RNA sequence: AGUCGUGCGUCUAGGAGAGGGAACCCACU
């Protein structure tokens, strides 16, 4: 009877910001990036990118739960870095990587004569 | 009523192949599994979507209206 | 504005008369689905 | 070494509701008569009509 | 509500649900197991309720 | 899932997972209550209402 | 170089390929959106102008939104929350007719091609139903009797699986990886032998079989993860794969741009 | 091996709401 809008998982509602960066006061130098209308997919892709550099210190991505589609990730890197350059470079080398599948998928698929 | 359109689990397209199964297990007198094998059912799933349905529109359909 | 259970005939009748089926004897009487617009969703 | 009768089929012994359940047997006989209150209230096609 | 503990205060938080959901702990003191259990909530009309509530 | 509860699938159920019809019927009649008097089965107007 | 991708088979509708080089998360987010974030064409509204079949009309509805359509040009149509238009204009939805009744004693079995497209496609082929049957008649709809007339306007609309499964391009996207217990991800379940009781996977021909005399390997990650993606008929499975990297590049774009705005 | 019987139909565009007790039975935590 009161079932949750479903399109409104991945559609933003109004007056709503698509990302919302605060401080964080736990550790120097971290950072909280609230995600909305988000799932797993993109948060742990990101997460998993952020490790992968070895400035970055911390980067952990949480759910608050299921019904709202929504998660916040927490970064933290080392004095001088700014998170967000981090996580744009985390996803640049997302962009990049995916790309580098699509073309190698692409190239694979034509000379495969099926 | 009629043979659901897509599988639950994975959501795979059975319905085509209703009347396919049944032609298999009539006309050709091919066991249950052979007949789902042969329609291109591998995941179980769809074997038991197939398998465990009931036609019933057919029953609705022996009234007059 | 209605159909008989049996015969599947229209009768379209008015107050005061009777609810018989005019072919037949049954007055069963069903009404006829309604001319509005009607729309439905698969969600 | 009499046996002056025998049961057709011991299964025969439960009822329209236990009969449904699989197993009985391998299944505790409160949880089956828990399932054989239950099956009365299960949402199904009760006739054609 | 067999003991004490069987009606207690929480702190609302509405969800888009027709639900009542609480916390896996809180099921021990009401017994509750999740298998069809209706359970009633009670709202408070007053400060001097929701205070007892609170504090009590 | 605690508690004996259960995860249900959102996308099977949507796909048509246990979706269900409930019909209900309700029944009226013009019982008459006094000779020559009787219930009539129009639509309101509000006048005399 | 980065990944790169090492199709073992392909066919029509289902495709078996390898990836290397690439991250565990990464191939669970491609996954995730290759079975969710893909956009698809499917049935969204019913309109029921004449019905007295047996079944009900939202039962009806239903069975014709779970309905394939073709979606090879969707990125063409657009969404009709995005384009101004009073209600499913042309540009941003497809209408199709279902018209049948039945005869004097052969009932009347409705499919998918019955259904015929009304709306101009402007030389798009897209919202074509999808047949794949050999006999050609397509996902069985409904029977009709005698004097059971069936009259309805259907309007598909641009989504994604998932505001509702119909969208949904791919069936079942088999993922696996670490055949052999290499990284011991697994503690395999055993009571007499673990090899015994668990039979090898089929991808394990394709790795080197562990050897007991070198040690556990810690230093060794997620890598050559088997992929195969069935597709339901919408898409080909080349297409929904391309299609899948697409939104996720297109979703971290947009993550990105609203960084760079905010 | 070079030709042939058979059928069809005639007129259509103007503002607002408020209410059943007892008994019996089934069923849920
Ligand atoms: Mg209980
Ligand atoms: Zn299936
Ligand atoms: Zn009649
Ligand atoms: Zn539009």
């Amino acid at each position: 009877m009161n079932a949750p809008d479903r399109f409104e998982l991945f559609l933003l509602g109004e007056g709503e910001s698509k990302l919302k960066i605060d401080p964080d006061t736990k550790a120097p130098n971290a950072v909280v990036i609230t995600f909305e209308k988000e799932d797993h997919t993109l948060g742990n892709l990101i997460r998993a990118e952020l490790l992968n550099d070895r400035k970055v210190l911390f980067a952990a991505y949480k759910v608050e739960h299921p019904f709202f589609a929504r998660f916040k990730l927490r970064i933290q890197t080392t004095e001088g870095y700014d998170p967000k350059d981090a996580l744009k470079n985390a996803c640049n080398s997302i962009i990049n990587k995916l790309g580098a599948l699509k073309t190698n998928f692409e190239t694979e698929w034509n000379l495969q004569t099926l | 009523m009629i043979v659901p359109v897509r599988c639950f689990s994975c959501g795979k397209v059975v319905g085509d192949k209703w009347e396919s199964y049944l032609n298999l297990l009539q006309e050709d007198e091919l066991d249950e599994g052979t007949a789902l094998s042969r329609l291109g059912l591998k995941r179980y799933c769809c074997r038991r979507m197939i398998l465990t349905h009931v036609d019933l529109i057919e029953k609705f359909l022996r009234y007059n209206p | 504005k209605y159909i008989c259970a049996e015969c599947s005939s229209k009768l379209s009748l008015s107050r005061t008369d009777a609810v018989r089926c005019k072919d037949c004897g049954h007055r069963i009487l069903l009404k006829a689905r309604t001319k509005r617009l009607v729309q439905f969703e698969a969600r | 070494t009499t046996f002056t009768h025998c049961e057709i089929h011991p299964s025969m012994i439960l009822g329209v509701a236990a009969s449904i359940i699989p197993f009985p047997d391998h299944n505790q006989s409160p949880r089956n008569t828990y399932q054989s209150a239950m099956g009365k209230q299960a949402m199904g096609v009760f006739l054609t009509n | 509500s067999l003991h004490k503990m069987s009606m207690m205060a929480h702190r609302v938080k509405v969800i888009p649900y027709s639900t009542f959901r609480l916390n896996l702990s809180v099921t021990s003191p009401y017994n509750a197991d999740f298998d069809g259990d209706e359970m009633n909530l009670h709202v408070p009309q007053s400060e001097e309720t929701r205070a007892e509530l609170s504090q009590l | 899932n605690q508690e004996d509860s259960m995860i249900m699938n959102q996308s099977s159920i949507d796909r048509g997972l246990f979706r269900s019809l409930f019909f209900r019927s309700y029944m009226d009649q013009e019982k008459k209550y006094g000779m020559s008097i009787t219930e009539t089965f129009e639509k309101p107007q509000r006048t005399n209402t | 170089e980065g990944p790169q991708v090492k199709i073992r088979e392909a066919s029509k509708d289902n495709v078996d390929f390898i990836l290397s080089n690439v991250d565990l998360a990464m191939a669970n987010s491609l996954r995730r959106v290759m079975i969710a974030e893909i956009p698809t064409l499917a049935i969204d509204s019913v309109e029921v102008e004449t019905n007295t079949t047996v079944l009900a009309d939202e039962f009806i509805a239903h069975r014709l939104g779970l309905i394939p359509l073709q979606s090879m040009d969707i990125e063409q149509l657009e969404y009709s929350r995005d384009c101004f238009c009073e209600d499913h204009c042309d540009k941003c939805s497809v209408v199709l007719t279902l018209q049948a009744f039945g005869e004097s004693e052969s009932t009347t079995n409705v499919y998918s091609k019955d259904l015929v497209i009304v709306s101009n496609l402007m030389g798009r082929n897209i919202g074509h139903p999808i047949i794949q049957d050999k006999e050609g008649n397509g996902v069985l709809i409904c029977k009709l009797r005698k004097g059971q007339e069936l009259k309805l306007t259907c309007v598909a609309k641009k989504g994604i699986a998932k505001e509702h499964a119909k969208w949904g391009p791919a069936a079942a996207i088999e993922f696996e990886y670490d055949p052999w217990n290499k990284l011991k991800h697994t503690d395999y379940w055993y009571e007499q032998d673990s090899a015994k009781e668990w039979p090898q996977s089929k991808n394990c021909e394709y790795e080197d079989p562990p050897n007991e005399g070198d040690p556990f390997d810690y230093k060794a990650q997620a890598d050559t993860f088997y992929m195969n993606v069935e597709s339901v008929g919408s898409i080909p499975v080349d297409q929904v794969v391309v299609r899948g990297i697409d939104t996720l590049q297109k979703k971290v774009a947009s993550i990105l741009l609203a960084l760079t705005q905010m």
